[PDB]
């Protein structure tokens, strides 16, 4: 019955501003505490902040890596939770979540703040922080067995990598892209090779980038 | 990291596994546990002293003693393979909340395999373009949990390291890639560059030189 719907994520430049919204239904939103939790790509969860209800004087707590830059507010008339991201940095990239937080205190064994547990979560919205204008990839060959092509500095996604115009499909693996500190995605694809015959058969990777309309073919040869 | 967990723990099918979360604040507070599958929303599993929310199977159970919090899965199944996080206060009495490092639980479905590591030096074409990038490709390992560290000669490298999350290949094994961005001057200078790949308590190292 409980539902949480996040919205407002997208591309943002460093130092810019963005606002995230989380609508709630299925529970008493007026007296429930809310918390934002973010997860960087490939990393763990991080507590962002929590805003209380009117019983606790609308008080908001923030994480130390978040204070002074993000602001959390709520609108009980619309059952929405907000997260105003200001002076955004490249480190803030990741999926942002809103969760209906519970409050627990064991009476016989207990402590002053009261252990807080996040009961119901949302699906999350993605916020990519890059300064970078659309840019075609640069492909550098990787010499041998294993053969690879380094797609580097491409924005935005995606890049489709094909080997020998679709003939090469044995052992091929196209890794996941990584968003660099520069703000430009980079990616590699590797093919396992018979390790006996290399001179007889050519090995060319076909890199395709539709946002920039750039098609690149690079011959990979041994040193 | 106020709350610390093991990075990855493997469990056999229909067996019992315990994930341990440790921290100073756990001496004065309980801990809540969460199950996170890739893409799907995190789900609360256990909280408080002996509280299990309705819907969660009874094979999950929690415990705590001293500065440790333990989540026990009795008779693990295939669908239990996911990331598990602990959550409590960062300090005793603090109004803030913090999460643990995370424990990648893997259910044994394929015979465990050691990684194959390949390290590529920067191409002469890239060095001509005032750029340099080291590519350390890892594949054919199980379970999909490795830790990659870069070495400049005998000194670890922290700046410019980008390593992707492991992904399954077409042969039921995982593969991960790592990158290291240097300047052409930092490349031609160094005697050797090393990519240390640690998997299941054992490390495989490959080295390249200009």
């Amino acid at each position: 019955e409980v539902r949480l719907v996040e919205s407002g994520g997208g591309l943002v430049k460093p130092g810019g501003s963005l606002r995230l919204s989380c609508s709630a239904s299925g529970f008493d939103f007026d007296n429930a505490w809310m918390t934002w939790v973010r997860q960087p790509p490939g990393k763990g969860l991080e507590w962002v902040g929590r805003i209380t209800g009117p019983g606790e004087g609308w008080s908001v707590d923030y994480a130390e890596s978040v204070k002074g830059r993000f602001t959390i507010s709520r609108d009980n008339t619309k059952n929405t939770l907000y997260l105003e991201m200001n002076n955004v940095r490249t480190e803030d990239t990741g999926y942002y979540f809103c969760a209906r937080t519970g409050k627990y205190y064991d009476f016989w064994s207990g402590y002053a703040p009261g252990e807080e547990y996040f009961q119901d979560w949302g699906q999350g919205t993605l916020v990519i922080v890059s300064s970078a204008s659309t840019k075609g990839p640069s492909v550098f060959p990787l010499a041998p067995a294993a053969l690879g092509c380094l797609v580097k500095d491409y924005f935005p996604e995606p890049v489709t990598v094909s080997w020998n115009s679709g003939a090469l499909t044995s052992g091929v693996h196209t890794f996941p892209a990584v968003l660099q500190s520069s703000g430009l995605y980079s990616l590699s694809s590797v093919v396992t090779v018979p390790s006996s015959s290399l001179g007889t058969q050519t090995y060319i990777c076909n890199v395709n980038h539709k946002p920039s309309n750039t098609k690149v073919d690079k011959k990979v040869e041994p040193k | 990291s106020e709350l610390t967990q093991d990075p990855a723990v493997s469990v056999a099918l229909k067996q019992t596994v315990t994930i341990t979360c440790r921290g100073d604040s756990l001496r004065s507070h309980y801990a809540s546990w969460y199950q996170k599958k890739p893409g799907q929303a995190p789900v609360l599993l256990f909280y408080g002293k002996n509280n299990r929310p309705s819907g969660i199977p009874d094979r999950f159970s929690g415990s705590a003693s001293g500065n440790r919090a333990s989540l026990t899965i009795t008779g693990a199944q295939a669908e239990d393979e996911a990331d598990y996080y602990c959550s409590s206060r960062d300090k005793s009495g603090s109004r803030l909340s913090v999460f643990g490092g995370g424990t990648k639980l893997t259910v044994l479905s394929q015979p465990k395999a050691a990684p194959s590591v390949t390290l590529f030096p920067p191409s002469s074409e890239e060095l001509q373009a005032n750029k340099a990038t080291l590519v350390c490709l890892i594949s054919d390992f199980y379970p999909g949990a490795v830790t990659v560290a870069w070495k400049a000669d005998s000194s670890p490298v922290k700046a410019g390291v980008e390593t992707t999350t492991p992904s399954k290949q077409s042969n039921n094994k995982y593969a991960a890639s790592s990158y290291l961005s240097l300047t052409p001057e930092q490349w031609k200078s160094h005697r050797s560059y090393s990519c240390q790949v640690t998997h299941e308590g054992s490390t495989v190292e490959k080295t390249v030189a200009p």
